[PDB]
RNA sequence: AAAAUGGAUAA
RNA sequence: GGGGACGGGUGAAACAGGAUGAUCCCGCCGAGACCGCCGGCCGCGCAGGCGCCUGCCAAGACCGCCUCUGUCAAUCAAGGGCGAAGGCCGGGGGCUAGAAGGCGAUCAGACACCACCGUAUUCCCGGCCGUAAACGGUGCCGCCCCGCGGCCGGCGCGCGCGUCCCGCCGGCCGCCCAGGGAAACCGGGAGGCUCCGGGCUCUGGGGGGAGUAUGGCCGCAAGGCUGAAACUUGAAGGCAUU
């Protein structure tokens, strides 16, 4: 272990605060949901703090959360 | 309290001073 | 019956002892005996004893199990006198000092509600209920302070549960629920889903409003058990 | 000199605490400078241990126990020996004895 | 049965018996009447003498079951019984008066009205 | 009549001037009551003393 | 429970 | 309604209350205060401070964040607001404590301490006042700084899946590695200084006289803020060790 700040282990940067990284940037990402008529990608904000609606439907796909937004239907990981 | 009693003693002298000034003014 | 048949001085030279009969709800319906000056003067003998309230332990009132009902008292107010034997109806229910002191402990949350429920008879009773929440089984922190959301939930839940376990209940039905401590046990199941609670119990149910002429209720609580 | 870092009180982040009175002196000392030792004892003295229970008619009745916190003032406590004058080294240790 | 109210107050311990309603006193005695020394008035020896003289007055009355409602000066001070509280019970032991529930009945305060001595206390 | 009592065991001296050796006791006529009483002057284990009052024991230990 | 005092000046 | 004798009170007492029935209990009734236990190396507030029940409004940090601008920042004269307690003004209140006042004991004398009684006050609503050992006796932003911790508020990742484990940030704290200092000791600074220099603001210069005098100014007052000199004196004073 003679790791120096120039090259920090990826997990270290992923563990620390997104401003206290040697390279600062977005903690959040885009995570898919599944909807009626869709086996394809339906990307949404991972940390949505606002209502997203079923494409062409009245019901809201993502529940509002201070953190990553939760969902009530089938969902797909990150980007696929 | 010993210093506060000194402050009370000064305030009474200061108050007697203002009544005395009024009598002679 | 210890002064009419006995010799005692001045006040007790002329006195007689009249029985106190508890409601039909209890098992040992004797409360005890009352010294009263015998019928003399403007007042009538059993006309003084009708307004004297008698406080007797539920454990004494129901013989057989003593840890249950041992620390919980029953207030019983004379409401009528039949055959020289005064009869009494519920005047309230009070957990005694030893059983109020035992529950409070350092580190845990305390909940007190004040609830006014009017009986069908016309007795609005102020029901006081105490609750504390301990640890969730094995917990990292010995102190057991919980979230405020699940503190209002305990408080709103108690008022709703108190309505649920005390709907349109007449005094018999109210007393029977305090006879078997059924309501407090229900409180264990209402607040069970949320953070574990302890000592969820009715500390007091004080009669606040009394309708006069409840001889109807007195017969119901003295001899309607045979009908039901 | 600062005999103790807590400065004699447990007041932390508040700047004010609710004030109570010595059971003995009746001196008003804020909750933080208060002895407060919880007391639980049998109401009759343990000398009447079972003499009462043998006298008691009701089966399985346990002697009532008081559960009262006693709140004494610092001045009253040292003279009633509820806590003594500890050594400089001894002061830091807690561990209720 | 009977309720034995022992006010184990400092200055004097009071043993007064009533029977379920609290309006009928079947016997009132107190440690003060039995001792010449005003300071030795709440003492156990006074309690022993005051009771026993009382327990003949409740057997002459005819009762034998006493539930002890022991009390402390309480209110806005005290909350701990004087030495007289046990001694009266020991006098009850001497006659062996069958006993019921012994729940304490000192008046307790829910948010007080404050007590004497100021905020500096009694500077005895 | 005064009761009959002999010390079951011994306890230490009191009063700050000594003198008050404390001793436990038992009653030959009775239940051998194991009450604590105080004595003035020399005592031995199982030695006999006169307990005039009987009804109440003296101060605990 | 009740207890006040002690010259200056060197040692 | 009892019912039957002294009841307080103390260190011991004494003054008061009582056969006009005292103390005591128990059922009331009226009043105002107060929100016990839970009540804390808890939390929240810009401090002072803040703890019954529900309802009601507005508010605040912190965290989360693939939101928005785009230097809008720091710190402060002068000025504006708030500020415990006590005071004071005009209404109210009025339970309890209780400045004054009386009183008992207390001693040489206590007019002090300890009892007993009690007005102002405490309480409330509109005002003033502007002080505190207002304390962490440590200004305000900024940044690096070593391990073991406890609590607390969000906020994540894996484990079996727990109110776990590792923590990520904002605080609340205890021990303390350096290092500093006259030391007590701070060490999330009182460290990174004589190997001295991030910025803004206040404030001191031996000890008395002295927060005194006067000149203002503010206040109904009580007083507050600013603020002397003449004159004196050799020590005053900090932390330590015996």
């Amino acid at each position: 272990m003679n790791v120096d700040l120039l090259y920090p282990d990826p997990v270290e940067e992923q563990r620390k605060h997104k401003l206290k990284r040697l390279v600062q940037g977005p903690n959040s990402y885009f995570l898919e949901i599944k909807c009626a008529g869709c086996q394809d990608i339906v990307v949404v904000y991972s940390h949505a703090n606002t209502p997203v609606f079923c494409p062409g439907c009245t019901s809201q796909i993502s529940i509002p959360t201070g953190g990553k937004c939760a969902f009530t239907s089938q969902v797909e990981r990150y980007r696929q | 309290m010993r210093a506060k009693w000194a402050k009370k003693r000064m305030r009474k002298l200061k108050r007697k001073r203002r009544h005395m000034k009024a009598r002679s003014k | 019956k210890k002064i009419t048949q006995r010799k005692n001085p001045d006040p007790y030279l002329k006195k007689e002892w009249y029985p106190v009969i508890a409601p039909a709800h209890f098992k040992s319906r004797h409360i005890g005996q009352t010294p009263v000056t015998k019928t003399a003067g403007l007042r009538v003998a059993t006309d003084v004893i009708n307004h004297r309230v008698y406080e007797v332990n539920l454990g004494d009132l129901n013989p057989g199990a003593e840890d249950l009902n041992g620390n919980t008292k029953f207030y019983l107010q004379t409401q009528l006198v039949s055959d020289g034997k005064c009869l009494t109806n519920f005047h309230g229910m009070d957990i005694t000092r030893h059983k109020y002191g035992s529950l409070f402990r350092k580190g845990c949350d305390c909940i007190d509600v004040f609830m006014d429920i009017p009986t069908t008879d016309g007795y609005l009773l102020r029901v006081f209920v105490i609750a504390f929440t301990d640890r969730f089984r094995f917990q990292r922190r010995k102190n057991c302070h919980v979230k405020g959301r699940v503190i209002r939930m305990m408080r709103a839940g108690i008022y709703e549960t108190l309505h649920n376990e005390l709907g349109k209940v007449s005094i018999p039905v109210l007393v029977t629920k305090l006879s078997n401590f059924e309501v407090n046990a229900k409180l264990t199941e209402a607040l069970q889903k949320i953070t574990m609670c302890r000592d969820v119990m009715i500390r007091r149910v004080k009669v606040v409003k009394r309708p006069r002429n409840t001889m109807e209720l007195l017969s119901t609580m003295h001899d309607s058990n045979q009908v039901r | 000199p600062v005999k103790r870092r807590n400065n004699g009180r447990s007041k932390y982040n508040c700047g004010h605490t609710n004030i109570v009175r010595c059971q003995n002196c009746h001196r008003c000392v804020p909750k933080d400078k208060v002895i407060k030792r919880f007391t639980i004892r049998n109401i009759v003295d343990n000398t009447i241990a079972d003499d009462v229970l043998n006298a008691c008619v009701i089966q399985g009745f346990a002697i009532p126990k008081l559960y009262n916190k006693v709140q004494y003032c610092v001045s009253c406590s040292i003279h009633n020996h509820i806590v003594r004058v500890r050594s400089r080294e001894d002061r830091k240790i807690r561990t209720p004895p | 049965f009977a309720v034995c109210h022992i006010y184990a107050g400092k200055n004097d311990t009071f043993i007064h018996v009533t029977d379920l309603s609290g309006r009928e006193t079947i016997g009132r005695v107190s440690g003060g009447m039995k001792v010449k020394r005003h300071c030795d008035e709440p003492s156990a020896y006074a309690a022993m003498q005051a009771t026993q003289d009382l327990i003949e007055i409740i057997t002459d009355r005819g009762i034998t079951a006493v539930h002890i409602k022991i009390r402390a000066d309480g209110g806005t001070g005290k909350r701990v019984y004087g030495q007289g509280g046990s001694a009266a019970i020991r006098a009850l032991v001497r006659g062996g008066i069958k006993i019921g529930r012994i729940e304490d009945s000192t008046p307790i305060p829910t948010d007080r009205t404050r007590h004497k001595g100021g905020r500096r206390g009694r500077r005895l | 009549e005064p009761i009959n009592a002999r010390v079951i065991e011994v306890l230490g001296r009191t009063s700050s001037r000594g003198g008050i050796t404390q001793v436990k006791v038992e009653f030959m006529t009775g239940e051998k009551r194991q009450i604590i009483r105080n004595v003035i002057g020399p005592v031995r284990k199982d030695d006999i003393l006169v307990l005039m009052e009987s009804e109440r024991e003296a101060r605990r230990l």
